[PDB]
């Protein structure tokens, strides 16, 4: 208890206070328990497709960041392929 | 001077006294993590002590370093003694 | 007789020839201390071929007013 | 259907003392323009892996005794080893591209291929099937990935108009 | 003369197939100085059979 | 020079037979081929090395060339 | 060529039988052999140290990278004869080191995630890449599953891998929050004085360096090494830090900390203080891979680092590979086997081995030397750069710890030497069988590097003035 | 950028204060990458950028991944031992 | 110099070593390997609780008094405070020796300590890296890193002091004839 209690102010306070970038320690927390205000949304009228975010998940992963796609193959052939040499025995 | 010097202090300042200082640290340093009942659980609240530890000793660094130098000599003695 | 040592002219040209190489060392040595922790280029550090590091941005729905310089 | 570059580019970048020619050359140029060299270098590796496990029997056999290593290893050897050879001279000639070698003949046939095609009339480098944000980033991806064939194999197929030359 | 000596001068136990016997598990000595191995032929003989 | 380099990368290549031939525990002239093969190879990695080191030197001599 | 073989091998193994992994093993052992002459060439792309970005901005490559990957190919070529050729063709000896079907490939792929880390540019691709390269070493500890330590070893290594893969994803995802970037190449002099980024990187560097050992969460990991087969940790030991410290040092992220100065202390003093009582081989070899980490961690606060760590780097994988081939070699003349897995446990078992063997305590005494940094020994040479740095840029007490480091060190090192040299009753005299060809012309290969690898000192230093400058 | 760092923090704690079983340590394994994965969205949809969903996609296909692998090795241990107690790993 | 705070920042100092042995103490009762509680926390504590506050306490009002006592900041401060220090976790073990032992080498790391700098970091700007360095060009002061081919010889004879051999003018030149 005294150390999940010490654990738990510490760590909540420090994963609220790393987001911002003021240099005075209180503030950094003051500054995420802001949370005040409205953010507005405006319309504009530029987007002319059915663009969608799943559309541009593809798009990027396909074209600009290949390589990530390419190498996640081969994270899955080690589900594939680890499991199988864990769990079967080949004595033959 | 052949037996309390030669034989005395300049071997505790040396040999004998480094030997006994080894002796000590290393048997505390490994009896630390101390029950292999559950390799697990121990290593994990050693993360959390870490953690917790570092962001508390940067917090008093910030403010002044000259407060964190003892806490960090004692650190040494309780990993060491 | 038997006694038949360099000269001293030859003894001290050699030492200050052995001299010369080394402080010729010792400024290459200087100088590429110099070379490295000094600013390059953009296309020498990350791409010669692209080397305009602007960010051009997606396409489907370019806005004009969003380019800025 | 413009193959006109929506981004700057280095005009005649020097990675090496002697000119440039392409800096993302197009798979056929490079396997077109390979001297004898690189392809004494593909036969050399197509020999040198199988001769290297027969060797390596002799050196220490897996058994007891000497016995020749199986057609199926051997096989499998030839293929790699001609993998091998290509990738090494895919990269002989890229780099006698990109300059970094002595790229004579390169420079000439080059110029001479050019110059026919602007007199037929065609685009330098080609026309591609694709929208030309699509060709910069296929030559974004592609751009001298040689230097990661140690680790994988990349190679430019877009005919993009982003090569490292003069716009003529 | 011969009596097992560690880095430092220490005593040390020489390992034989003496402890690997069911006296000496369920001992909380730390993992540097245990000598079960609770994977030697002596103990994995039935195993899993 | 070359041939200076040659000779003793061929040095280190008899001692790594001669090594290896006394780690086997067998006489220091089991198998003197292993000898030659190791100076050729051995000598060909200092072989490589010169040349580079070449190559380098001529580098930074054309840089003041240039300059 | 990683891909072709990891690709090729996929096929080729599932076709063949139990029988043919030795065989197998050698041939990838000659194919990485052939790329690593026939593709060595590309060094001449980065002159004048000219980097290139590849992938669009994710992948990076530049001379560092470069002979990284050329090393890890060395240790693989190595790591592989170690499987693939036999020592003794005796009944012991099969048992004892016999390799699994899907061992190779999952080297294979630990070195694919080990230089899609080195050659990041991008967080992106480390994060897929470190899973890549921890997925990869849990199903290497657990792939002998017919051992309890391994399983016990594996499964904590899962837990304690994924906590840190946490902690980095968590690091990342703040500097997204507060930067909208994923790349380090958007920092600058103005960036990182401009905004508190300081916990938010050092979060970054530590939960890499407890992958890795660092202190005071070393002992899960030296647990490991113990526990596992040596043959296995010979490669966990030593690939995983390579990767990670040499991402660390290109990306200058911990320029003057005063946290990684504290740890990288702490490392130090662990590794060579609680190495001193240890009676076990593994351990005690953990603890110097521990102080070795400590001082490589030394050279992450300095923005000029690169020539140190490579030298250092080096002669420690090639220390390091040759001491545990010379305690793998020893098995043959000592008198108890103590398992399947680890036939040799206790420091106390190569006693005797001169009048067995004595030119493997000649390899012992070079290998441990070099570890001490004794000159003309390559370890010699690799301490002094360190020394130079880090005097060079301001850490005055670190030196001092670093010698008082080296002389602790001296102790648990000098143990093998010294048990090793003495004398023993019923003594070899003969032995009809004999050790393999290879794996004594690799081992004294590296011994003869070692040894006479200073002469060459000049030449990597001109070499290095032109291709890093 | 609340709810993940709570599920995260107090998962993180559950980890590491479990004394009883194992299948709470895979759990809470799982609850911080999801809460990791929530944070980034958050902050991906304020900037309205894709890299954050791209990175949280591959998060939750190598978190999978992760726990195919993880219960492979607790399928090998269990396979050794018949029993997995609660102070065992 | 300026002076230091003696008592506000041993107060402050006595709190945090105070904070520190509770979460060492906490962390002791959680790794520990008997049945405890929430009890046992500073009962079965092995006085990690006093070891920290008397530590940082000692450690502290010795530095900043020895430095206004001594009116400087340098390393001697902090060889005092590190004796002050061993004194105290010395007292632990009810001995005299190693109570005098624990303190003169406590003190002998910390003045080390305080000899280099009295940090871990780096000044990086002190450093010879980003300092001038090499040959002085012409006739300027010989800063800490320069080199210097000839050396004033007024600037020798104060640094060192007259007599030994050493002197304001060289022996022929002072013993010359006027002619
Ligand atoms: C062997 C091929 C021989 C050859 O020269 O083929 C030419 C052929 C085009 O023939 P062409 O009619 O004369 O058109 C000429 C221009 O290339 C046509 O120019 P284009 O503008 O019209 O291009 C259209 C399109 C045409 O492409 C297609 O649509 C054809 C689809 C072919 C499917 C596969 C067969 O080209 C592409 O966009 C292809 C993109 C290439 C992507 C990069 C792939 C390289 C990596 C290969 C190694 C694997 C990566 C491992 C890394 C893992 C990471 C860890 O291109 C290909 O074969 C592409 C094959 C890709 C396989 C890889
Ligand atoms: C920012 C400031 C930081 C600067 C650093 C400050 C240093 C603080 C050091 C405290 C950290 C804890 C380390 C203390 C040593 C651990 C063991 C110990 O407590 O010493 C006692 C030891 C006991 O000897 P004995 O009485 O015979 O045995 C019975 C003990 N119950 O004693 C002896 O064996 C006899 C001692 C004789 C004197 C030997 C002197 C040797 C001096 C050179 C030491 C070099 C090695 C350094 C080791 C580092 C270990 C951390
Ligand atoms: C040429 C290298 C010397 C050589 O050839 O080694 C031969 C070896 C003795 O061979 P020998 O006894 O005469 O013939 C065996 C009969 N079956 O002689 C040896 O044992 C060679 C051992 C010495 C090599 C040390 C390395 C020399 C480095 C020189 C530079
Ligand atoms: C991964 C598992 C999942 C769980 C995750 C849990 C959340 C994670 C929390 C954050 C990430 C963990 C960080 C690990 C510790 C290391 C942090 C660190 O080293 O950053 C230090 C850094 C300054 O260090 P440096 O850059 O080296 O030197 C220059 C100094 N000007 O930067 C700093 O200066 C740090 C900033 C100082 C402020 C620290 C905040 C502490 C606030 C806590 C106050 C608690 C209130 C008082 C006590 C309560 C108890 C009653
Ligand atoms: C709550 C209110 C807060 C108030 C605000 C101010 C708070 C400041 C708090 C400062 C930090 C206090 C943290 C105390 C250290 C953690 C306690 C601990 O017990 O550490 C050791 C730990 C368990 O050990 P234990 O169970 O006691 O068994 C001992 C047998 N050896 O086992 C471990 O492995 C954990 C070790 C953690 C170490 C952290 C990093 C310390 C770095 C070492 C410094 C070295 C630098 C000096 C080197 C000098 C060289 C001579
Ligand atoms: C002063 C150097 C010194 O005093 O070095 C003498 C001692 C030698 O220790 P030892 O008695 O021979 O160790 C016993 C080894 N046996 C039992 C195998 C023989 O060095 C040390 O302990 C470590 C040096 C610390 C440097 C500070
Ligand atoms: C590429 C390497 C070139 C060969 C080389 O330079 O290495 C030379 C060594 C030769 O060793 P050996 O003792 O004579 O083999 C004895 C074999 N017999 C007894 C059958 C004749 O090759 C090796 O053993 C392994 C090379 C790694
Ligand atoms: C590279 C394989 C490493 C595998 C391990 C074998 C060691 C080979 C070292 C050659 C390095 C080099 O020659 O290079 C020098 C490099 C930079 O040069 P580079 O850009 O990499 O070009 C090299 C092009 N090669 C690959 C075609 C040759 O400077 C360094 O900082 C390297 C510091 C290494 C110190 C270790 C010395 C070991 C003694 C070697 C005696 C032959
Ligand atoms: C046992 C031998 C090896 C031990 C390791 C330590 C060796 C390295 C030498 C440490 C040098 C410390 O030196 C440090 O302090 C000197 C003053 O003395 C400073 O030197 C500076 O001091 C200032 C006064 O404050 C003056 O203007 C002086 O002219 C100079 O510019 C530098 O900021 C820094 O160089």
């Amino acid at each position: 208890l005294p150390l999940v209690l010490i654990s738990l102010i510490v760590l909540t306070i420090s994963g609220l206070m790393i987001y911002s970038n003021d240099s005075i320690l209180i503030n950094k927390l003051l500054e995420a328990f802001g949370n005040d205000y409205n953010t507005i949304i405006t319309q504009d009228w530029f987007n002319i497709e059915n663009t969608t975010l799943l559309t541009t998940i593809g798009n990027v992963l396909l074209t600009n960041n290949a390589f990530i796609l390419l190498v996640l193959a081969i994270v899955l052939l080690l589900g594939i392929i680890g499991p199988i040499s864990i769990t079967m025995k080949h004595k033959e | 001077i052949a037996h309390h010097v030669d034989k005395g202090s300049l071997y505790r300042l040396g040999p004998v006294g480094i030997n006994r200082l080894l002796n000590k640290a290393s048997y505390n340093v490994i009896n630390l993590s101390s029950n292999t009942r559950s390799s697990l659980s121990m290593n994990s609240m050693l993360i959390l002590i870490t953690i917790v530890s570092l962001l508390l000793l940067v917090l008093v660094m910030n403010v002044n370093f000259i407060i964190v130098i003892p806490v960090l000599i004692s650190i040494l003695y309780i990993l060491f003694s | 007789t038997f006694f038949h040592p360099k000269s001293r002219e030859d003894i001290l040209n050699e030492e200050a020839k052995i001299v010369q190489a080394l402080n010729n060392q010792r400024e290459l040595t200087i100088k590429m201390h110099e070379l490295k922790r000094e600013e390059k280029d953009y296309a020498h550090s990350y791409s010669p071929l692209f080397s305009d590091p602007v960010p051009q941005g997606g396409s489907i729905g370019k806005a004009p007013g969003s380019s800025r310089e | 259907s413009s193959s006109t570059p929506l981004v700057k580019t280095s005009v005649n970048y020097s990675y090496g003392d002697y000119p440039l020619i392409d800096a993302d050359p197009h798979f056929k140029r490079v396997v077109g323009y390979m001297r004898p060299s690189d392809y004494g270098v593909i036969g050399l590796a197509t020999a040198a892996l199988p001769a290297g496990i027969c060797f390596a029997e002799w050196l220490d056999p897996v058994k007891g005794k000497f016995a020749r290593p199986s057609v199926k290893f051997l096989r499998v050897a030839t293929m790699l080893g001609f993998a091998v050879g290509f990738g090494a001279a895919y990269a002989r000639s890229s780099l006698r591209f990109f300059g970094v070698t002595e790229n004579a003949r390169e420079y000439k046939k080059d110029e001479a291929q050019m110059a026919a095609r602007k007199a037929a009339g065609l685009e330098p480098y080609g026309t591609s099937s694709l929208t030309p944000e699509l060709q910069e980033i296929a030559a974004k991806n592609s751009a001298h990935s040689i230097a990661g064939l140690f680790i994988f194999p990349w190679f430019n197929f877009v005919n993009h108009p982003y090569h490292g030359r003069e716009q003529k | 003369d011969p009596i097992p000596s560690g880095a430092l001068g220490q005593k040390v136990p020489h390992v034989d197939e003496s402890h690997q016997d069911l006296l000496f598990r369920t001992s909380h000595m730390v993992e540097d100085l245990e000598t079960y191995d609770e994977d030697s032929p002596i103990n994995t003989s039935d195993a899993n059979t | 020079a070359l041939f200076t380099s040659l000779v003793g990368a061929s040095g280190l290549g008899f001692a790594t037979k001669f090594l290896s031939n006394k780690i086997r525990l067998k006489p220091a002239g089991y198998y003197p081929l292993g000898y030659v093969f190791s100076g050729v190879a051995w000598a060909g990695l200092g072989l490589v090395l010169h040349n580079v080191h070449q190559h380098s030197l001529e580098v930074l001599e054309k840089k003041k060339t240039a300059l | 060529m990683l891909i072709l073989a990891i690709i090729s091998l996929i096929t080729f193994v599932s076709m063949s039988k139990l029988s043919d992994n030795r065989a197998i093993i050698r041939l990838i052992n000659i194919y990485l052999i052939l790329v690593l002459v026939l593709d060595s060439f590309l060094y001449l792309l980065f002159l004048n140290n000219q980097t290139y970005t590849v992938m669009g901005e994710l992948l990076i490559f530049n001379s560092f990278t470069f002979y990284i990957d050329m090393l890890i190919y060395f240790i693989m070529i190595v790591i592989s004869s170690l499987y693939g050729y036999n020592l003794y063709n005796n009944n012991l000896y099969k048992t004892l080191f016999e390799p699994k079907k899907e061992l190779i490939i999952l080297f294979l792929i630990n070195i694919l995630g080990a230089l899609l880390i080195v050659h990041s540019n991008d967080f992106i691709t480390l994060f897929v890449a470190i899973e890549l390269q921890s997925y990869s070493i849990y199903l290497i500890t657990a792939i002998y599953n017919s051992s309890y330590k391994a399983s016990k070893a594996s499964m904590l290594y899962f837990f304690m891998g994924g906590i840190l893969s946490i902690l980095i994803a968590y690091s990342i995802n703040t500097y997204y929050s507060v930067l909208n970037s994923y790349t380090l190449h958007s920092l600058d002099s103005l960036i990182i004085n401009t905004l508190d980024l300081n916990l938010i990187l050092i979060a970054l560097s530590l939960g890499l360096l407890f992958k890795i050992g660092i202190a005071p969460l070393h002992k899960w990991l030296i647990s490991i090494y113990e526990n596992t087969p040596i043959l296995i940790t010979i490669y966990i030991s030593l690939i995983p830090k390579i990767s990670i410290l040499s991402y660390l040092v290109l990306s200058n992220i911990s320029i003057n900390s005063l946290v990684i100065s504290i740890l990288a202390i702490l490392t130090l003093l662990v590794g060579s203080v609680g190495g001193l009582l240890q009676i076990k081989i593994k351990r005690l070899l953990a603890f110097s891979g521990l102080t070795n980490a400590g001082y490589m961690m030394l050279l992450l606060l300095l923005n000029n680092n690169e020539f140190s760590y490579l030298y250092y780097i080096t002669q420690y994988s090639i220390s390091h590979l040759a001491i545990f081939m010379i305690i793998i070699f020893s098995i043959y003349y000592i008198n108890y086997i103590n398992n399947q897995y680890n036939p040799i446990i206790y420091v106390n078992q190569l006693k005797g081995l001169i009048h067995d063997n004595a030119y493997l305590v000649l390899s012992m005494a070079i290998v441990v030397f070099s570890f001490i940094g004794i000159p003309p020994l390559l370890g010699f040479f690799g301490k002094l750069n360190i020394l130079m740095s880090i005097l060079n840029n301001g850490y005055y007490f670190i030196s001092i710890v670093l010698i008082v480091a080296s002389l602790i060190s001296a102790l648990y090192y000098l143990y093998l030497l010294n048990v090793s040299i003495q004398d023993k009753n019923n003594i070899l005299i003969n032995s009809n069988e004999t050790v393999s060809s290879v794996l004594s012309y690799i081992l004294s290969s590296l011994i003869i590097l070692i040894t006479f690898g200073f002469i060459y000192n000049s030449l990597i230093i001109d070499i290095f003035n032109v291709y890093f400058n | 950028m609340f709810i993940g760092t709570i599920i995260l923090v107090l998962s993180f704690l559950g980890f590491v204060f479990n004394r009883r079983n194992i299948i709470l340590a895979f759990i809470c394994l799982e609850t911080m990458l999801l809460g990791i994965n929530l944070i980034l969205l958050r902050n991906s949809v304020l900037f309205d950028d894709i890299s954050g969903s791209l990175f949280a996609i591959v998060i939750i296909i190598l978190a999978g991944v992760e726990s195919a692998i993880g219960l492979s090795l607790l399928v090998s241990y269990y396979r050794l031992r018949g029993v997995i107690n609660s102070y065992g790993i | 110099f300026h002076p230091y705070n003696t008592l506000g920042l041993a107060t402050q100092s006595a709190m945090v070593g105070l904070g520190a042995g509770v979460v060492a103490a906490a962390a002791r009762n959680s790794l520990a390997t008997g049945p405890r509680n929430i009890l046992t926390t500073f009962s079965k504590s092995g006085g990690v609780v006093t070891i920290f506050t008397g530590a940082s306490i000692a450690y502290v009002f010795t530095y900043c008094s020895a430095a206004n006592l001594r009116e400087r900041k340098d390393g001697w401060n902090h060889m005092w405070a590190g004796a002050a220090t061993g004194a105290v976790l010395g007292a632990r073990t009810k001995l005299v020796p190693a109570f005098i032992g624990w303190t003169v080498l406590c003190g002998a790391a910390c003045g080390l300590f305080g000899w280099t700098g009295a940090r871990f970091n780096a000044d990086r700007k002190a450093s010879l890296e980003q300092s001038p360095k090499g040959f002085v060009q012409e006739d300027a002061h010989q800063t800490f890193w320069e080199v210097v081919h000839r050396r004033p010889l007024s600037l020798t004879v104060e640094q060192l002091g007259e007599g030994r051999g050493i002197n304001a003018v060289p022996i022929a030149t002072a013993t010359e004839a006027p002619n």
